[PDB]
């Protein structure tokens, strides 16, 4: 019996939910950080 | 000739004959029933009686009640005048609509096409949907799979390719329903009536539907796959043009051969399967092909027992189709729709000498950088994405982007999601993935890609979405 | 208790004494049909595994012989076969037709063509049911069978008269390796060196037809059918068709090896045959075992694969390499019939889905994969640079897990993770371009020797491509000299390092 | 095949297919009320304690059985069908369940010359005058030709009234289901 690639979300345990968690809060923030920095850019090109 | 019922258990009438015997696989009439119920010979048991598998409820059945031998297989009314009408296993209309008046009647049994008669050619079928395009890509006259447990998209992505496709397409197109909800067929022929494929004033319609659905005994859902392939196979040959076949399920024509298997006396096999599944498959799927004379697409929904690939129906079906998207169940939770998984989808054409160098290496890299992500994931459980080499945390921020960017709306799931069906022109579809991956876009959120056509959506609802900020 | 026979037709023929004008000995009347299996009454003179054939121009084989009837297995639809048709023997085992005749050929299970190129030739014919080879005639495995792709050449060595095996998942690769074994032998058998010159069979059990034109359709392309037979079974086919088709290739093959030439093999798949025999022994009501498989699956398999040998000079010096091929499910190589041809054959070359998407296609994953002949069917100079990639693939593959890591590691396993990285680059290959023996080895020795431990390894793949070509126009002396002596001499040695070194100075 | 002349009355199991098999035997050439006389008489000869305790010994070979056999239907001078149908009941062994046959047969037999086996159940017998007013009525039942056999038993448990069966035909004028009945309409 062997073990794979991607496994840990596979099973979907606490470890699974876990990972999911701290994968979409930091994306979240890095989401939210790249949209202010559109919203910059707009304002300063619509000149 | 005349026989006799003798024995009567479930599904299996045992029939005896005083005269000579019907060759297996007949057709027999029961004598005495208010509506019609056809039995079909499946053995010889000896002493004269026959064991058969009826299709229709054996209910009301006696021991003695005389039976004719129609003196050939079920044989439907096949010809242009099926087109736009409902049809059972044994072919009589199921619309309401009056009888259907053809001149040509096909036997539902048939060889499959000898080996010099298969076509050897290959060309991409564009269907419009990212995913299939990109990763699994069709083929004109290629059998098509779409494997997946239950609530994953499978009929909603067939309704789609019917919408696509067959719409678009010149020539003829049967649907086989073979054990599924009846609500869904009701929906399918309302959905049909009022797009125009099925024209119920003149004679222009373009769709031929067969039924036989869950509500059937098992002998009526073993044989409304070979009805329909029987009506395909006729516009394929006669004919002499294109058609597309759509099947939905295919599981549950082997589903509906395991219920009967232990009533006719075979010891089953594997888990509970009838030891002749692997055959009992063949000498249908192999009637499915595109030989010289014609041209049959086939797509196929198969049934998954319990998201399980290995189980003995879906690991056979599997040898027999050339493309597979394996609709997935941990990737429809996440609402990535629709949840074809990009890793356990193939394609035979699926070469750079009949796609392009420019399509397979894109594909390539999408599929190399998604399981590098599967990769990763495991690592950002423990760590967390904090902790990751400013490298690795680009081939996340890439993979969930590509993963976001293969979700699609579709024009049939517009009462689901709300949102507006949209058709993905394939070069579009590579542009958008060659670009995502050369980096053209890290600096637009993920959920800018999320339920978008092309990259240029992708691009406007980030815009929308930053100056709603 | 009950028989079969005593159904009240058999006992009314018999009270009034009719049973002396029915010739009980070379004929009989069907007792029974039902799922491709009759019981056939009569036939007294019938020996097991005897071919009969019934009055409506089918044939079938004579399995089970009980005190009652004959359980008759059919080669075709039980259509056209009715309870009380009448059965006449052949007298003679089942055989198919064998020789050059069929190279070339398409064929099905029992020797007809199928392709429609006309009658198939046959001057002579084999029992698919003979005994293999003893402890006596065999030699040990010594010549090397060139399968033209750089992991199963150089990690996982098949020589000739090997029983390698295919193993692996769904769409993973396996047929591919069969398929650039089959073509690579064109450099050989074009050639005139008579003792390297490989004919090829390809038994194709439960595939559908499609897929058997395809591939037919590849090999001509690449102009390696005028030493290739195929041998189909398909789907459609009957099962005791699918259950023979592994037997005929075989003895087809076994033709070759008895006069003195050689011959490959490749069983694909031997999982279906597995259960085209598991339904026919069931609806015979013979015992089931584990997963339903008969008892004597093992022995199925077996009888089957030990006819792969390499006879010795006073026999003739043939051989017959076999190269099963077996699609196992999850990555469960426990299961039943993976676990029996494990245990039958020498080796595995064991594919995987993870190293196919990763981008290492071919998917050979080598630490499953295994070669228990070894080093004896491999060149010298293939020797050469093989156990150092060996040992170097095997010191980066206890490391890997810190790939990702990686820095803030010792200077040690840096060197392991780079050298390791460059190699994998290295045994990547295309598809249906298998590569001569000298190229291989030019090839891996810049892998090993540092050559590559400056360039990135997103280029490696374009170098390895490059470097080639370099060595394949401007060089072939060199090549010639490390092909035919088969050695990398001192002389030879220095010009691939003044080689490589000039080529990669000047790379970019 | 030979297709056989079905019986009447269809018996099923071994002593079934023996017996259908001797029948449809007999039917054509017709010989089937000699046939009969003879399983008759095989039903008391076999029946003999010495034959008996020699033919349900399974060590004594088959060979020997059938030699034997063979010598007491010589000895009897039975119809060849009679005597083939002995062998072959000896050969496959079942001669266990010989008598289940010449049963059989005979069930098979009295259906063949018309007869519906019929039964009267009362709480006390009858006098003659009134079971012969129940012979004519009941052969008013019947059809034409079929002879009647007539089982009267009497059964106390009921507490009077009449109960009839003929064939699969029943009636039953029992004041116990009376009872029953009007009981069960009570508590309703
Ligand atoms: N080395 C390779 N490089 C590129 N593509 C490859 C390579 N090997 C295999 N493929 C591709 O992978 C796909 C599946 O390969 P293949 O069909 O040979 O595997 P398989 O296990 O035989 O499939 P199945 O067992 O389901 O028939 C093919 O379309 C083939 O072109
Ligand atoms: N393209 C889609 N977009 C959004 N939701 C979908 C889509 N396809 C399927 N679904 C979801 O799946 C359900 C229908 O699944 P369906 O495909 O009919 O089941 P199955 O595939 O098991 O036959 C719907 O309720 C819907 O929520
Ligand atoms: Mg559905
Ligand atoms: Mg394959």
């Amino acid at each position: 019996v062997r073990s794979s690639a991607g496994a840990v979300r596979d099973a979907g345990g606490a470890f699974g939910k876990r990972e999911q968690a701290e994968e979409e809060r930091y994306f979240r923030a890095r989401a939210k950080e790249q949209l202010a920095a559109l919203k910059k850019h707009h304002e300063n090109e619509i000149s | 000739t005349t026989g006799r019922i003798v024995a009567v258990i479930g599904a299996v009438v045992d029939v005896q004959f005083d005269e000579g015997l019907p060759p297996i696989l007949n057709a027999l009439e029961v004598q005495g029933r208010e509506t019609r119920l056809v039995l079909e010979v499946a053995q010889h048991l000896g002493e004269s009686t026959v064991r058969t598998i009826a299709m229709d409820g054996t209910e009301g059945l006696v021991r003695g009640q005389k039976v004719l031998d129609s003196g050939a297989p079920i044989r439907i009314p096949v010809g242009p005048e099926t087109l736009g009408r409902i049809m059972n296993v044994i072919g009589e209309p199921i619309d309401e609509r009056g009888p259907i008046k053809t001149k040509q009647f096909a036997a539902i049994h048939a060889e499959a096409p000898e080996f010099v008669e298969m076509s050897v050619e290959q060309e991409i079928l564009v269907t419009g949907i990212k995913v299939v395009d990109l990763l699994a890509p069709y083929a004109k006259g290629g059998k098509i799979g779409l494997f997946g447990g239950a609530g994953v998209g499978k009929t909603v992505l067939i309704m789609e390719l019917i919408n696509n496709v067959a719409k678009a397409h010149g020539g003829y197109s049967v649907f086989a329903g073979v054990g599924e909800r009846t609500r869904e067929g009701n929906d399918l022929y309302h959905e049909m009536i009022e797009s125009g494929v099925i024209n119920l004033k003149d004679a222009t319609s373009k769709v031929a539907l067969v039924y036989g659905q869950m509500n059937e005994p098992p002998g009526a859902r073993a044989r409304v796959a070979l009805t329909g392939l029987t009506v395909a196979e006729y516009f394929r040959d006669q004919e002499g043009q294109d058609v597309l076949l759509f099947i939905d399920n295919i599981f549950r024509f082997t589903q509906a051969g395991s219920e009967v298997s232990a009533l006719l006396g075979r010891i089953p096999s594997a888990v509970g399967y009838q030891p002749t599944l692997a055959t009992d498959m063949g000498t249908m799927q192999e009637r499915i092909t595109t030989t010289k004379k014609g041209s049959i697409t086939s797509v196929q929904a198969i049934y998954v027992p319990a998201d399980d690939l290995t189980d003995p129906a879906p690991a056979t079906t599997f040898a027999h189709l050339d493309a597979t998207t394996v609709l997935s169940r941990a990737i429809a939770e996440l609402g990535i729709y629709p949840a074809v998984d990009p890793l356990d989808s193939t394609s035979r054409i699926m070469d750079p000498n009949i796609v392009g160098s420019e399509h397979y290496d894109v594909a390539r890299g999408v599929q190399k950088i998604l399981q590098d992500y599967k990769s990763l994931q495991d690592i950002i459980a423990i760590l967390g994405m904090d902790e990751l080499s400013e490298e690795d945390k680009l081939t996340v921020s890439r993979a969930r982007k590509i993963q976001r960017f293969l979700s699609q709306p579709f024009q049939v799931a517009e009462v689901f999601t709300g949102h507006l069906g949209k058709l993905v022109p394939l070069k579009e579809t590579i542009k958008g993935f060659q670009q995502i991956l050369a980096g053209e876009y890290d600096h637009l959120p993920e959920q800018a890609f999320y339920m978008v056509g092309p990259i240029e959506e992708a691009v406007a609802k980030a815009d929308k979405l930053a100056e709603e900020h | 208790k009950t028989g079969t026979a005593e159904v009240s037709s058999i006992l009314e023929e018999r009270i009034l004494g009719a049973d002396t004008s029915v010739d009980l000995e070379e004929t009989g009347r069907v007792l029974s049909i039902g799922d491709g299996i009759a019981r056939v009454h009569g036939l007294r003179n019938v020996q097991a595994e005897e071919m009969v054939e019934f009055s409506s121009g089918l044939k079938g084989m004579s399995l089970n012989l009980e005190p009652d009837n004959v359980g008759v297995v059919v080669f075709g639809n039980d259509k056209l076969i009715k309870e009380g048709d009448i059965v006449k023997r052949t007298g003679a085992i089942v055989d198919v037709p064998v020789g050059e005749e069929l190279l070339g050929r398409v064929v099905d299970a029992l020797g007809n063509a199928i392709d429609g190129k006309g009658p198939i030739g046959s001057k002579a014919r084999r029992r698919v049911g003979l005994k293999a080879p003893g402890i006596i005639p065999r030699i040990s495995v010594r010549e090397p069978m060139q399968t033209g792709i750089k992991a199963v050449d150089s990690l996982v060595p098949i020589g000739r008269g090997q029983r390698e095996l295919i193993i692996g998942d769904r769409q993973t690769g396996k047929t591919s390796i069969a398929i650039d074994t089959i073509i690579n032998q064109k450099r050989f058998n074009d050639g005139t060196d008579e003792k390297k010159k490989l004919y090829c069979i390809y038994v194709a059990i439960g595939q559908k037809r499609s897929t058997v034109a395809q591939l037919v359709k590849r090999l001509t392309d690449a102009d390696a059918m005028k030493y290739t037979i195929v041998v189909s079974a398909t789907a459609s086919d009957a099962a005791p068709l699918q259950y023979l088709a592994p037997y005929s290739g075989c003895s087809m093959g076994e033709y070759f090896r008895d006069n003195g030439k050689h011959a490959l093999i490749i069983y694909d798949d031997l999982s279906k045959q597995a259960v085209a025999y598991r339904q026919m022994s069931l609806l015979l009501r013979r015992p089931p075992g584990r997963e339903a498989y008969p008892g004597d699956v093992f022995y199925l398999h077996s009888r089957l694969l030990e006819r792969a040998a390499k006879m010795n000079d006073a026999f003739g010096g043939g051989s017959l390499t076999a190269l099963p091929v077996i699609e196992t499910q999850a990555g469960d190589v426990s299961a039943y019939i993976p676990t029996n041809v494990i245990s039958i054959t020498d080796g595995q070359i064991f594919l995987e889905t993870e190293l196919f998407y990763k981008g290492i296609r071919p998917a050979i994953n080598v630490g499953l994969s295994v070669s228990r002949v070894g080093s004896a069917a491999q060149t010298r100079a293939m020797k050469q640079v093989a156990g150092t990639m060996k040992l170097e693939l095997a010191q980066y593959r206890e490391v890997a897990a810190f790939a990702q890591f990686g820095s803030d590691l010792d200077a040690a396993t840096q060197q392991l993770l780079s050298r390791g990285v460059r190699l994998t680059e290295l045994l990547k290959q295309g598809q249906y371009s298998p590569m001569a023996i000298e190229e291989q080895v030019a090839v891996i020795y810049a892998g090993v020797r540092g050559y590559l431990d400056k360039l990135e390894p997103s280029k490696i793949t374009k170098f390895e491509n490059a470097f080639l070509s370099h060595v394949i126009s401007q060089h072939q002396a060199l090549l010639g000299k490390i092909r035919t002596d088969g050695k990398i001499s001192e002389e030879s040695d220095a010009k691939l390092k003044e080689i490589v070194t000039n080529f990669l100075a000047g790379f970019e | 095949f030979a297709k056989l002349v079905r019986p009447p009355v269809q018996i099923y199991g071994i002593e079934g297919r023996y017996a259908t098999a001797l029948y449809s035997a007999a039917s054509k050439q017709n010989k089937l009320e000699q046939v009969e006389k003879e399983l008759l008489r095989v039903g008391q000869i076999l029946k003999e304690p010495k034959m008996a305790a020699s033919l349900l010994n399974p060590y004594v070979k088959r060979s020997v059985k059938v030699k034997s056999l063979s010598d007491m239907t010589a000895k009897e001078k039975f119809s060849p069908l009679t005597s083939n149908l002995i062998n072959l009941l000896a050969e496959n062994g079942r001669l266990t369940n010989t008598p289940a046959v010449i049963s059989a047969f005979s069930t098979m037999m009295s259906v063949h010359r018309g007869e519906v086996p019929c039964t009267v159940t009362t709480a006390s017998a009858l006098d003659e005058a009134t079971l012969t007013e129940l012979k004519t009525v009941l052969k008013s039942f019947l059809s034409k030709g079929q002879v009647l056999k007539l089982e009267v038993k009497i059964d106390p448990s009921i507490m009077g009234g009449m109960i009839v069966r003929i064939g699969e035909k029943y009636v039953d004028m029992s004041a116990k289901t009376k009872i029953q009945k009007l009981s069960r309409a009570m508590r309703e």
